[PDB]
């Protein structure tokens, strides 16, 4: 018996309270210096110059920050889409002027992550299960590199990229709709079309499965001691949760094959969110919304306003206003 | 015919009369007489085979230009050209170009390595003219069992197998790579060290110079 | 950092000690795996023969 | 590295390096003795070393003393292709900038976390 | 900072060679069924 | 090896950086050097390294 074999082993084990896999070596040193970072960053990271205009942003805790306000200022404008580690910088108090960190911590992230989702499947393999929740779990890994890393490459900066932080996600959000029209855009559509739909599915399934209960508690004890861990024998009645959805909607309309609707439980907002990724990672390369700007004119000539000329108009308002010291020129290009 | 793996060979090619029989001989001239050509000293006695003497003829050629490749690199890389010539640059140390090299050289040195495979051949044709049964390459004594020469070779039959593999491999290959580095030393007019040690740098056009940076 | 460079090293130490590392785990691979030639399974990925 | 040397580098070989902003060296002393009317065409200012006027105390008594302090901005300090005339009032020369690139902004990092932007020109 | 990135230049290279020649160990063999 | 062939002596290929404009030009002398070649290959994928 080597030590190599006797290692892999160990590394391979399902005995281990948390399994660690081959995937693990590269999720564990990954995201514990990611977190790391996160956390000494939120508290004492210095102001950073996120535009490249000298004109630094501050983003922690003992900077007169709090919760919501407090983030990770991305990296600066002037460096763009460079590498920047530590040690390319002459001095850590400059790394810190110009956004490392967030570098650091997402390109850490970013490994971590998909770290993540092969050691999904790799416990898979191990206890002999069929290997495709990694594939559900693609779907947020995917609208998180779309969000961290296509759109600063698609755009040629990290400073267009996410801040790690409340206020700064809604002002990546409200930049986006100002520069991009996300909402006009069927992919966004989409998305929220597989968000409102997986949250309804769930309540509803939910309540189905709740509602038929076979009895076996008092009523001073929680329903849910009903139920025993390892149990041989379904605890609930399929028979008149189809019932009731069948009378409430429709007989034909409705499903029998549990597995068939689990299924459909996993497909619509997973496929939701990945048509939603595909949205983010198209409109990096400026490929916009729809724009259905004065499209309506009467007879003469004039232009009818539509609600969608209201879209535009407050576009304008946020576009004209973002960055107000970054641009010198007519065009943002 | 595994090397020419598609194809038949000769009506009577060997597998066992010679290492390198695996197959290959699209043509075969094996096949055709391969005898005295133009009276090459015809015997008509044991006259070794005729595909035996096809054999010797790869034997001695394999291993001249075995023994050409490394005349062709350690001139410029093993030894630098080690002429350290009394006097006469030209002819010496400083023709690295193997082709200019021959350009320089006096006929001295010439007919002195003309005259030492003089009585090279001139001892294997003594040997071979005797040496009928198993020709076996004009063996002699060189390097023999027997050993003619210090360090009599001590192996074994099966080591002797393996070591009759080895060079005639090891000849043939070479045979191919005589002819790359001639060709490649005419048609570039350098040595062989010019094109590889360049070829494993960057070249000076690009350099991002050094990091002069702070 | 924009200098293009092979890999990334720019220091021969930076090269030269990149090189331990992988040379360990391919030493401590060795060591279960060595004098290995044959023992071929043909099968769907059986790999059952250690 | 001289004038004469960088000349010969190409945009592609020079990139990145960092000698962009480095000055070129001058070498062999000797005299010029201008003729009137000339002017400098180039003109490069590099800083090799920042200070701030600071207030520090070394035995138990505080002075008015200039602290050094690492710069924030990364390659952006020097100044270059300067140019103004040159004259003569009573045998003196007199440089009179006039143009070019005079202005830099830069930020520097005193002891303490305090950064003090400044713009590091030449004007007038 | 060159030794900082010695350093980490290790610690990666380390861990991804650790990956490496653990997909590289039979893995396909480690398997419920046998 | 065919789209070789057609850059160097089937008519040539459009180059930009062709003297006095964009235009169809012979590539007379391709770079063979394996280091400058692989540079693109082992470089860096980020930012002034492409
Ligand atoms: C699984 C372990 C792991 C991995 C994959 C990484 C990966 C990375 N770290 Mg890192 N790090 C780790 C553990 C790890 N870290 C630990 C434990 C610490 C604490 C000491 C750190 C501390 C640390 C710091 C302080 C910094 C990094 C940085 C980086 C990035 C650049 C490093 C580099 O150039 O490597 C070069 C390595 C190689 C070239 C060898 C790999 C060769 C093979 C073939 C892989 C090829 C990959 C290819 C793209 C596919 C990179 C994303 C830097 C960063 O984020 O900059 C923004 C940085 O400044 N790390
Ligand atoms: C009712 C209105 C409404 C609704 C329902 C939505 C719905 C949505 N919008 Mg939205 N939007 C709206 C209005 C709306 N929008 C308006 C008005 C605007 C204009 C201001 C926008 C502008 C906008 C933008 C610009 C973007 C969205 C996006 C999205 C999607 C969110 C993606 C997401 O969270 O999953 C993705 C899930 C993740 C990213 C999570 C990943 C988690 C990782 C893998 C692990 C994290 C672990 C964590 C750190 C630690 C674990 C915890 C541990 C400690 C226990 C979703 C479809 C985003 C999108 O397109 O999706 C990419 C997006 O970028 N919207
Ligand atoms: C009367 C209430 C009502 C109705 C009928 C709808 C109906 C619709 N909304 Mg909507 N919406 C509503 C209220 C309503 N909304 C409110 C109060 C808000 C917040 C202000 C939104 C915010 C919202 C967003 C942000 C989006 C929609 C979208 C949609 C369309 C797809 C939604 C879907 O399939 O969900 C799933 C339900 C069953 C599967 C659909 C036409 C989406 C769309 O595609 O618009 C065309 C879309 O992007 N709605
Ligand atoms: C002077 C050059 C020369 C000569 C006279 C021969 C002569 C012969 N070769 Mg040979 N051979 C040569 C160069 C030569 N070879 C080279 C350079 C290679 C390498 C490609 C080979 C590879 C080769 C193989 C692989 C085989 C021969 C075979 C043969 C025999 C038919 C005959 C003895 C065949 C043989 O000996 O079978 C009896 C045979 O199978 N030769
Ligand atoms: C001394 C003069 C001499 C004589 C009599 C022979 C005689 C012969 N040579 Mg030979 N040979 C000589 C010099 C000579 N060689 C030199 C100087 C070289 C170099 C070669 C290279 C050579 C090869 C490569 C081959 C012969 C072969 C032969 C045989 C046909 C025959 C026995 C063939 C057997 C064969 O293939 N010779
Ligand atoms: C076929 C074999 C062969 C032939 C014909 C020559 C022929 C020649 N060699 Mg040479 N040489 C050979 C093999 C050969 N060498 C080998 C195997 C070595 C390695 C020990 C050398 C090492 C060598 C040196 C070091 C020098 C020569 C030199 C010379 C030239 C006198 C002459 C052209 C000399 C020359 O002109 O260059 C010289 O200085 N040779
Ligand atoms: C791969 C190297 C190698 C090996 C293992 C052998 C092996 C052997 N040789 Mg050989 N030989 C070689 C290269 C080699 N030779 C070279 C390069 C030459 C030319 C100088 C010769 C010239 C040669 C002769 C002339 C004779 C042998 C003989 C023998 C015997 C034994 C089988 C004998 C049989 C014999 O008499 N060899
Ligand atoms: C022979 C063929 C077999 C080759 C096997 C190797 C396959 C790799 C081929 C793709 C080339 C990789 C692109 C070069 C990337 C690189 O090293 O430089 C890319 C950067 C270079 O790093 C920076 O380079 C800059 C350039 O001047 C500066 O030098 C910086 O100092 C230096 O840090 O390195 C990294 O940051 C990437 C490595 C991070 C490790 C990620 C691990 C991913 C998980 C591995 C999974 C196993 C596969
Ligand atoms: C007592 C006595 O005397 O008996 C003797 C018997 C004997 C047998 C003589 C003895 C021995 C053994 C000996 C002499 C063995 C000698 C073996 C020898 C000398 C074998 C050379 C092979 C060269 C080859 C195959 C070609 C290589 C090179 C090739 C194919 C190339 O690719 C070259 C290439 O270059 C080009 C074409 C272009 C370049 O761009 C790229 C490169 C560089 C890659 C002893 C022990 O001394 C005793
Ligand atoms: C020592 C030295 C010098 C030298 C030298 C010298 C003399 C070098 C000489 C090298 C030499 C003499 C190199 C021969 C090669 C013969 C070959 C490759 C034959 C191949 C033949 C082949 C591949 C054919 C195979 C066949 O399958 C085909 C194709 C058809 C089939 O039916 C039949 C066969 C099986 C046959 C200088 C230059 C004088 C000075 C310098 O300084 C150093
Ligand atoms: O950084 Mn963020 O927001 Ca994309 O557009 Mn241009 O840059 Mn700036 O402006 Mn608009
Ligand atoms: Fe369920």
């Amino acid at each position: 018996v080597s030590l190599w074999e006797r290692f892999c082993a160990w590394i391979t084990s399902t005995e281990n309270r948390l399994y660690i896999g081959w995937f693990g070596c590269l999720m564990f040193p990954t995201l514990l210096t990611a977190t790391s970072c996160f956390i000494i960053a939120f508290i004492a990271a210095p102001p950073v110059d996120i535009d490249g205009i000298r004109e630094p942003v501050s983003g922690s805790l003992l900077y007169g920050n709090n919760i919501i306000s407090g983030a990770v200022v991305p990296s600066s404008n002037a460096i763009g889409m460079h590498f920047y580690p530590i040690w390319e910088a002459a001095s850590v108090d400059e790394w810190l002027y110009n956004g490392g960190p967030y570098q650091l911590i997402v390109l850490h992230f970013l490994l971590g992550v998909s770290a993540y989702m092969g050691r999904e499947w790799e416990l898979s393999y191990r206890l002999g299960m069929r290997p495709w929740i990694f594939v559900a779990f693609s779907a947020p890994v995917a609208a998180a590199s779309a969000v961290f890393l296509v759109y600063p490459i698609g755009q040629g900066s990290f400073s267009d990229g996410m801040p790690l932080g409340i206020s700064g996600t809604f002002n990546f959000m409200l930049v986006f709709q100002a520069e991009h029209n996300i909402l006009m855009h069927p992919f966004h559509m989409a998305g929220v079309a597989g968000v409102f739909g997986g949250s309804l599915f769930s309540a509803m399934h939910g309540s189905l499965v709740t509602s038929s209960l076979i009895r076996e508690t008092t009523e001073n004890e929680s329903t849910n001691y009903g139920y025993k861990f390892g149990q041989e024998e379904e605890t609930y009645n399929i028979v008149a949760a189809h019932g009731y959805f069948g009378r409430l909607i429709f007989q034909y309309a409705s499903f029998n094959n549990s597995r068939a609707l689990h299924f459909f439980l996993a497909l619509w907002p997973v496929v939701g969110i990945w048509i939603t990724a595909m949205g983010i990672s198209t409109m990096a390369f400026n490929l916009n919304g729809f724009n259905f700007n004065q499209s309506v004119v009467d007879s003469q000539g004039r232009v009818i306003n539509t609600w969608a000329d209201i879209l535009n108009r407050a576009n304008l308002g946020i576009e004209v206003m973002h960055e107000r010291n970054a641009h010198n020129f007519p065009l943002d290009l | 015919s595994p090397r020419a793996l598609p194809f038949g060979s000769a009506p009577a090619t060997l597998d066992g009369s010679l290492v390198g029989d695996v197959g290959f001989d699209p043509i075969g001239f094996s096949t055709a007489p391969f005898a005295s050509f133009n009276n090459p000293l015809y015997k008509e006695g044991d006259f070794m085979s005729d595909l035996e003497w096809l054999r010797e003829a790869e034997l001695t050629h394999g291993r001249i230009a075995q023994l050409a490749v490394l005349g062709f690199i350690w001139p410029a890389l093993f030894g630098t050209f080690p002429g350290n010539e009394n006097f006469g640059g030209a002819d010496a140390f400083s023709y690295v170009n193997p082709l200019e090299a021959i350009t320089h050289v006096p006929d001295l040195a010439i007919y002195q390595i003309v005259g030492g495979m003089a009585w090279v051949e001139y001892q294997r044709v003594i040997r071979i003219k005797e040496q009928g049964k198993n020709r076996v390459s004009g063996d002699i004594g060189l390097g023999y069992p027997g050993g003619w020469n210090p360090f009599n070779l001590n192996y074994s039959p099966e080591e002797y197998a393996e070591k009759q593999l080895q060079e005639i491999k090891h000849c043939r290959l070479a045979m191919i790579g005589a002819f790359g580095l001639f060709f490649q030393a005419l048609n570039s007019g350098t040595d062989i060290v010019s094109q590889l040690s360049p070829a494993f740098a960057a070249p000076d056009y690009a350099a991002k110079a050094g990091y002069f940076l702070p | 950092a924009r200098f293009a460079n092979g890999k990334p090293q720019s220091i021969e130490a930076k090269y030269i000690m990149r090189s331990p590392a992988e040379w360990d785990r391919f030493m401590r691979f060795m060591d279960r795996y060595a004098e290995a030639n044959g023992l071929g399974f043909s099968s769907x990925x059986x790999x059952x023969x250690x | 590295l001289t004038k004469s040397q960088i000349n010969e580098l190409s945009y592609l070989q020079v990139k990145g390096t960092g000698l962009a902003n480095r000055c070129a060296e001058v070498v062999g002393e000797d005299s010029i003795k201008p003729k009137p009317g000339a002017k400098l065409v180039d003109m490069c200012i590099e800083p090799k070393a920042w200070a701030v006027e600071e207030e520090v105390g070394k035995a138990g008594k505080t002075e008015k003393k200039f602290v050094n302090s690492k710069v924030m901005t990364r390659q952006t300090y020097t100044l270059d292709a300067i140019e103004g005339p040159i004259t003569v009032d009573g045998g003196k020369i007199t440089f009179s900038e006039k143009e070019g690139i005079d202005y830099a902004a830069t930020t520097v990092q005193l002891p303490g976390g305090e950064r003090v932007p400044f713009l590091f020109t030449v004007k007038d | 900072m060159l030794t900082l990135k010695i350093l980490v230049y290790t610690t990666v290279i380390f861990f991804v060679s650790l990956f490496i020649f653990g997909f590289l160990s039979s893995d396909p063999s480690r398997n419920p069924n046998r | 090896f065919l789209l070789v062939i057609k850059a160097m002596y089937l008519g040539g290929v459009y180059d930009t950086w062709a003297p006095g404009g964009g235009d169809v030009r012979y590539i007379t002398t391709p770079t063979l050097n394996p280091i400058v070649i692989f540079g693109y290959v082992f470089r860096s994928p980020f930012g002034g390294d492409g």
